[PDB]
């Protein structure tokens, strides 16, 4: 499958751990 | 006004304070502050006069005009899942029945070219976190009455069931679980981001034109981040070079069921394409499979608990201790196998409870010095490392008995750190009348324990099985 889309894929919301 | 400013500054300081035994108390503290601000504000800054379903015809017309599929289904308010799509004709499995061209999506790229674009270049969070860029895109367009995306925004829900919307007593059901710490982080993340962007938007020159400068409530932000976390998607850029985050109208009205992913991005035609996961007869709800997420992830990021989630799992942190006499050798074997000396693994609901990478870790963790040397020296050492995650090629029966004994003891210990038992949880679900959100909380804490219990039983079986091979002096698989 060309570019499977996971719907509601988990992302990182921790701006302190990321910046 | 000037009081909201002082309140958000206080909120920023507390929610930027480091990790604190006292995590529940900090949560209640932030909550008290958040609710104080929310109760002094007017809810969502922008509300619409119609009911949610009054706007679905505009969504369909707008999607139709821009090349999306709009025939073969209709929107229906289902009791269990909320609104969703229902087939109006028979749809066969593997039929391409839904497609959405790129022009309709809201993406990080479209955020950058919006009124938010000035602030996006100047601000480090927005540039580093596309999910938060997406959330403010959504808010700015929601406040722009002639936004291209108004037909989509006017059909989004106005509240969600992510833990940001739980009552304190509903979160309280999760005390002593793994999941509650992710609930804590989400609450503190969202409160800190609201406070920080409230300050940014009030003072930054490049935000002076934003409609948020007129009104930006905590309700707005909680709404925007929950809209994004329950619906966002990763898709390629136009040129196929990078990935970006996107909201995908119309198709994102599909609710979740068990299965395989059947939605993909067609780069040649620049549109999202969805084939039917199964046969849908006329009158049946159209579902998709969202992804192989845990129920903790479904509750926290997607706002629901999925019964019979065959992908459910709980986290387990393991590591070789520096006080181990064989630390250096175990660290080297793990490094050669591409495994860290410490990380968080998962215990899975389905059999087997552990992945190949966790089996590889546990074998090394339980290895004698002679066994470790066999994984470091000689021509076959690389082959042994290769099969370290393969349940059909044990290092030795002794190594297996040890690792399964360890897992059984550790899963059992984890089970003893929960405030309630499985039987108590089942009795609460049986005899108490609960809200949807409360039931999500109790089913989540129950499921964590059920996964651990299955791991105890599986490990017990494996330990006994390998004890017998070790007693019968059975030969190892070659
Ligand atoms: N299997 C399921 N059970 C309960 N709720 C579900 C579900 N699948 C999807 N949902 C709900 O749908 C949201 C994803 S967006 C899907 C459309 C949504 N029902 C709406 O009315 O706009 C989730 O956050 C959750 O609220």
């Amino acid at each position: 499958l060309k570019y499977p889309i996971e719907h509601g894929i988990v992302t990182n919301w921790d701006d302190m751990e990321k910046i | 006004p000037k009081e909201i400013l002082n309140l958000t500054s206080e909120l920023l300081q507390k929610c930027s304070s480091p990790a604190p035994g006292k995590e529940w108390e900090e949560y209640v503290q932030i909550r008290t502050l958040v609710e104080k601000i929310r109760k002094k504000q007017k809810g969502l800054s922008v509300t619409f006069d119609g009911k949610r379903e009054d706007y679905f015809p505009d969504l369909m017309k707008w999607a139709s005009e821009n090349g999306a599929s709009v025939e073969g289904f209709e929107m229906v308010n289902f009791k269990e899942e909320g609104f969703g799509l229902r087939a109006t004709r028979d749809i066969k499995a593997e039929e391409l029945f839904l497609w959405v061209p790129r022009k309709l999506l809201m993406t990080v790229e479209s955020a950058k070219n919006s009124v938010l674009g000035p602030l996006y270049s100047q601000d480090r969070i927005l540039q580093a976190m596309g999910n938060i860029a997406l959330a403010f895109h959504l808010l700015c367009e929601r406040a722009s009455p002639n936004s291209f995306w108004q037909p989509y925004i006017q059909t989004l829900p106005s509240e969600y069931d992510t833990p940001l919307y739980f009552e304190e007593d509903e979160v309280r059901y999760l005390q002593s679980t793994q999941a509650i710490h992710d609930v804590f982080s989400q609450y503190k993340n969202t409160a800190r981001q609201y406070a920080y962007f409230y300050k940014v938007i009030q003072t930054h020159p490049h935000a002076n034109k934003l409609p948020l400068k007129d009104s930006f409530t905590y309700e707005d932000y909680r709404w925007a981040v929950s809209s994004v976390m329950t619906r966002q998607n990763q898709i390629p850029t136009e040129d196929g070079s990078r990935v970006t985050l996107a909201l995908i109208p119309l198709w994102d009205m599909c609710n979740h069921t068990n299965g395989l992913i059947t939605t993909g991005y067609n780069l040649e035609d620049d549109r999202c394409e969805c084939v039917a996961l199964q046969d849908f007869r006329a009158g049946e709800q159209i579902y998709i499979f969202y992804g192989t997420r845990s129920n903790a992830e479904f509750v926290i990021h997607s706002g629901f608990f999925f019964d019979n989630n065959s992908h459910d799992r709980v986290k387990i942190k393991l590591g070789v201790s520096k006080s181990d006499r064989l630390y250096a050798m175990k660290a080297e074997v793990l490094a050669r196998a591409g495994i860290p000396t410490s990380s968080v693994f998962a215990l899975h609901f389905t059999e087997p409870p552990i992945s190949a990478q966790l089996l590889a870790f546990l074998r090394v963790f339980c290895m004698t010095e002679e066994e470790l040397k066999e994984h470091l020296l000689g021509d076959s050492a690389i082959d042994r490392i290769f099969t370290l995650g393969n349940s059909e090629f044990p290092v030795s029966w002794d190594n297996e008995v040890k690792l399964w004994t360890f897992l059984e003891d550790r899963a059992s210990l984890l089970l003893k750190t929960y405030k309630t038992t499985i039987e108590e949880d089942k009795s609460v679900l049986k005899n108490h009348d609960l809200s949807v959100r409360a039931k999500m909380a109790i089913k989540l804490r129950l499921g964590e324990k059920e996964i651990l219990e299955k791991a105890v039983k599986s490990a017990a079986v494996n330990r006994e099985y390998y004890r017998q091979q070790m007693e019968e002096k059975a030969p190892l698989p070659k």
